[PDB]
């Protein structure tokens, strides 16, 4: 451990390797013209050493000793060993797909999980707890700029906080990635960091002030509360967030923690009543059934068996990493810290128990009839009791709903669907209420001045089956990528203006506009879904037909579903920034409308349980896409008032294996998360830029005559002379006030020319050195 | 190839050629291997690649056994003399400057020993030791640019 790393303690090797360790790992033979990257069917890309280049095809020997033949265009250059495990990838000579993949996976192999890539903080999930989040590390990140310490999430947290105080403005930390990538882990670390370092504001107790301890305590206790009702075990993650969240942490004057507010998005309602074979329902159900608080089983009139409840036992019931008993303790504790009353807590538990009994109420067809009737009443009795309703009125309302004096008729499928739709609406309204309630407690007397918004939302991912839910999240990520692209565009435009470079290009955010316009603009995909929802005679085919007639010709980003044997049914395909997605339109009209049995809803409005009547008090019937559009506009307006910071979470493999990287999976994520996108948009400008002084010190060897040896000389003129003299493309560079601006690749050539020259000069030094040895064995022969 | 040396200079090359003739028979014939040492003594500085190029790419046994007369040596000396790209003083200093990590004006002893013996047309461990005759400083610490003056005047 070097002196620069002593402050980091136990964390030091997980953050930066020692100079000794670096030089020893970097000492390997390297030929800038033989050592390359070649494509691979299984590994995406492999390192290789060239042998022959006969007839437009290169023949090379890969790592793993295999001999291959590939097209000349398909070969990519390696970055020299000097560049191994680099901290900021924007500094690499070659910035292509395998250059990014290898730098990240080589750091990961060394248990260094954080890397920069321009503005992005890239993190790969270690599946092992590393000693990098302790108080000793917090202390070592305090007040340091990004370049003053190795990559870490604490650098993002500390700099956002410092920028807020220095630049007097709001900040945002945008954390995306797939399920199991690490968003929750990093969101928690960012929030704990702010609670540890924020100044203390006015702590004097307000009139309607609820909760235990400090605002620091309360902000942190919000996560176990939201996790019980919003988190679930999925194939990808044992503790998957099934909702998107934006937490704005408000700071008064001088970084004084003032208040906090949470906004939730696209909660997976379908999970309440349905589970895939290898998945569980929300944590809360198994937390209650643990029998850690036995008074709860007695209160919800439930057994201790998940298999007795049809809504929660369709897949899995137990999790390896989760102790549900300990988790119920933590959930109940969070509610008390957050100031929820005994009534509020018991009401949430009762409404959760009621949902369980709802899925157990059976229905049968009346003899010689297509009308349903109850097949038992015990489970409906238990439900109505908990929900503060009348058993018979509930069952009558479900079988015989009243519509626009006309009493409708329901079959067994229709009632089963309606009770499930009702169970999901209660659950969603209770979750939204809980977020509203938590927001009421996260308040102090300290006036609000600035905020740091932490956004934790699923990244852009292409699945086998992509429906409405996927279009909603993919649409969100399109807008978010455009926000990254516009930010980078402004930074670049500001740099070229300052250095006086006459570069002209359209905002990099405009590159995502056509897709956004296709989704959100009038007569677009959302506008058509909303329009088709207003007609009761409409079907999935009427909607599909509208999309095709309106966009299958004048909308490029719209196209026919590229259906293939393997992947399920698709109705159309969309051209997003991260690739092409195949959408299936079945049920979108019903999903968007969310129809509820309004005869049962009127019963909910008249309930003796205060919570139930409060949740449906403002219920209206006769959209999801309209609510999503509104919430996204509100988020974007908040983000556009901030200085943003971007965190990219990468899942290394599908087996929760520490230290293992699956190359195609990591590549798919790089193509979808903005990392490669940011390289693309920067490639349009001048990605490489060197100071005149530093260029003169490195590239004078190319033509020392152009920069004559002097005690005093103007470096801009000298660099201008040297580049102009070389057999190079003189349109591949521009002159700035303090720096030379280069197009991508130009520097890869200037270094190739440099090593070709240094090898030629050493050869001439050796040939001149041979001359003095020859003249010394001649001055001895003559004398 | 056209010969451009004066008749008085042809005899000056012929007199130097005789000094290299190790034969007791005095046939005035030198080996393809000692050929370079003649060109170096004649005030020229050719590379080992340029040496093997003019001889029409000789084998390892041809350099020790195969002999050569003065009438066949002269068109080859004409080819080496026409070469002007030997590298300027600035080019030589710039090459060693790359190995000056501190940016003071001095390269460490052991580094220069390794550079000249690994990079380019490698010098023998004895060729390296013989070159560093005038040695280095107390820490060593070899003043490049001053070393360029030493090897271009010797
Ligand atoms: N930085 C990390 N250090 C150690 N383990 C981690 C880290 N990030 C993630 N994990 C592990 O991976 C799991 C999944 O990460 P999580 O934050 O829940 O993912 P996401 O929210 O992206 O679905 C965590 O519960 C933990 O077991
Ligand atoms: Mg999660």
């Amino acid at each position: 451990v070097d002196a620069e790393m002593a402050a980091f303690g136990e964390a030091a090797p997980y953050l930066r390797k020692s100079e000794k360790e670096r030089l020893e790992a970097q000492t390997r033979p390297f030929d800038l013209k033989k050592d390359v990257f070649v494509p691979d069917d299984k590994e995406e890309f492999v390192k290789a050493t060239i042998l022959s280049r006969e007839g437009g095809k290169v023949t090379a020997e890969t790592e793993h000793g295999k001999t291959v033949t590939v097209k000349e265009d398909q070969v990519l250059q390696q970055n020299p060993p000097k560049f191994d495990k680099i901290e900021d990838m924007a500094m690499l000579t070659f910035l292509h797909e395998p250059a990014v993949l290898y730098n990240l996976k080589e750091r990961y192999a060394s248990w260094m999980i954080y890397t920069y890539s321009g503005l992005f903080c890239v993190t790969i999930n270690p599946y092992k707890w590393l000693p990098v989040y302790n108080a000793e590390v917090v202390a070592a990140y305090r007040g340091k700029k990004r370049s003053e310490a190795p990559p870490h999430i604490f650098s993002i947290s500390d700099n956002a906080y410092q920028y807020m105080l220095t630049d007097r403005e709001n900040q945002s930390i945008l954390i995306t990635g797939e399920s199991g990538a690490g968003k929750t882990v990093n969101t928690k670390r960012v929030i704990q960091y702010f609670a540890v370092i924020a100044a203390i504001g006015d702590r004097s107790k307000k009139e309607q002030a609820t909760g235990k301890g400090t605002l620091e305590d309360q902000i942190i206790q919000a996560n176990p509360a939201l996790e019980a009702f919003g988190n679930a075990k999925t194939v990808r993650n044992d503790n998957s967030s099934r909702f998107g969240k934006f937490i704005r942490i408000h700071f008064g004057a001088t970084g004084k923690l003032a208040s906090a507010d949470i906004e939730t998005y696209l909660l997976e309602k379908s999970r309440v009543i349905f589970q895939l074979k290898a998945e569980r329902d929300y944590h809360i159900f198994y937390q209650i059934l643990s029998n850690k608080k036995p008074e709860l089983l007695d209160m919800l009139l439930i057994t201790n068996n998940p298999y007795d409840y049809a809504f929660i036992s369709q897949g899995e019931t137990t999790v390896a990493s989760i102790d549900d008993a300990e988790e119920l303790m933590a959930t109940d504790n969070a509610f008390d810290v957050l100031g929820f009353t005994t009534e509020e807590k018991n009401s949430m538990y009762k409404l959760t128990g009621a949902i369980m009994h709802f899925g157990n109420m059976k229905f049968k067809l009346k003899q010689r009839e297509e009308q349903a009737e109850p097949d038992g009443t015990e489970e409906a009795d238990k439900s109505a009791y908990l929900m503060g309703l009348n058993s018979a009125d509930l069952l009558k309302g479900l079988c015989h709903p009243r519509v626009k004096y006309v009493t409708k008729g329901q079959n067994v499928q229709q009632v089963v669907y309606a009770k499930g739709a009702l169970a999901k609406a209660v659950y969603e309204r209770m979750f939204n209420w809980m977020v509203t309630r938590i927001n009421a407690t996260l308040e102090t007397k300290q006036p609000r001045q600035y905020f740091i918004g932490v956004l934790d939302i699923a990244g852009f991912e292409i699945f086998d089956f992509n429906s409405f839910e996927q279009l909603c999240i993919n649409f969100t990520n399109e807008k978010l990528q455009q926000f990254f692209n516009h930010h980078m565009f402004v930074l670049e435009q500001e740099e070229y203006k300052k250095e006086g470079i006459e570069w002209e290009f359209i905002d990099f955010g405009m590159d995502l506009q056509a897709c956004i316009d296709l989704i959100e603009k009038p007569m677009g995909i959302m506008s058509i879904l909303e329009e088709e929802c207003m007609f009761p005679k409409a079907t999935d085919m009427t909607f599909k037909a509208k999309l095709f007639d309106n966009h299958l010709g004048k909308s490029s980003n719209f196209q026919k579903p590229r259906n293939i044997k393997g992947k399920p049914e698709a109705h159309f395909s969309l051209i997003h920034y991260a690739g092409t997605v195949d959408y299936n339109i079945i049920g979108w009209l019903q999903k968007n409308k969310d129809p509820l049995n309004e005869t049962v809803v009127d019963l909910y409005k008249k309930s003796s349980l205060k919570m139930l009547s409060s949740l449906f008090a403002n219920y209206a019937g006769f959209t999801v896409s309209a609510l999503h559009r509104e919430n996204l506009n509100k988020l974007m307006t908040n983000l556009r008032s901030t200085h943003p910071h971007f965190v990219r979470c990468i899942i290394p493999n599908e087996t929760k294996s520490p230290g293992v990287i699956d190359n195609p999976l990591v590549m798919h994520q790089l193509r979808c998360n903005g990392v490669l996108e940011g390289i693309r948009i920067c490639r349009k400008g001048f990605p490489n830029r060197i100071l005149y002084g530093d260029f003169r010190q490195r590239y004078r060897i190319l033509n020392p005559a152009a920069i004559p040896e002097g005690q005093f000389i103007d470096s801009r003129k000298g660099a201008e002379k040297l580049l102009g003299s070389l057999d190079i493309d003189h349109n591949q560079y521009k002159f700035g006030h303090t720096k030379v601006f280069f197009k991508a690749g130009l520097l890869g050539l200037l270094e190739e020319m440099r090593d070709e020259r240094l090898s030629r000069i050493i050869t001439r030094i050796q040939a001149q050195s041979r001359g003095v040895l020859s003249r010394m064995e001649f001055k001895k022969l003559l004398e | 190839i056209k010969i451009e040396f004066t008749p008085e200079q042809i005899e000056e090359f012929k007199e130097a050629f005789t000094l290299f003739d190790r034969t007791p028979k005095c046939e005035m014939k030198i080996t393809y291997g000692q050929c370079g040492d003649v060109l170096r003594a004649l005030g020229q500085n050719p590379t080992q690649a340029e040496v093997l190029r003019v001889l029409g790419k000789p084998k390892q046994e041809e350099l020790n056994s195969k002999m050569m007369d003065f009438d066949t040596f002269l068109p080859m000396l004409q080819h080496i003399s026409k070469n002007k790209d030997t590298g300027t003083y600035e080019d030589f200093v710039e090459g060693l400057r790359v190995f000056d990590k501190e940016g003071n004006g001095t390269v460490m002893g052991a580094e220069l020993r390794h550079v000249l013996a690994t990079l380019g047309e490698k010098l023998t461990e004895d060729e390296v030791e013989k070159l560093m005759a005038g040695q280095e400083d107390s820490n060593g610490c070899i003043n490049y640019e001053a070393f360029v003056k030493h090897i271009m005047a010797g």
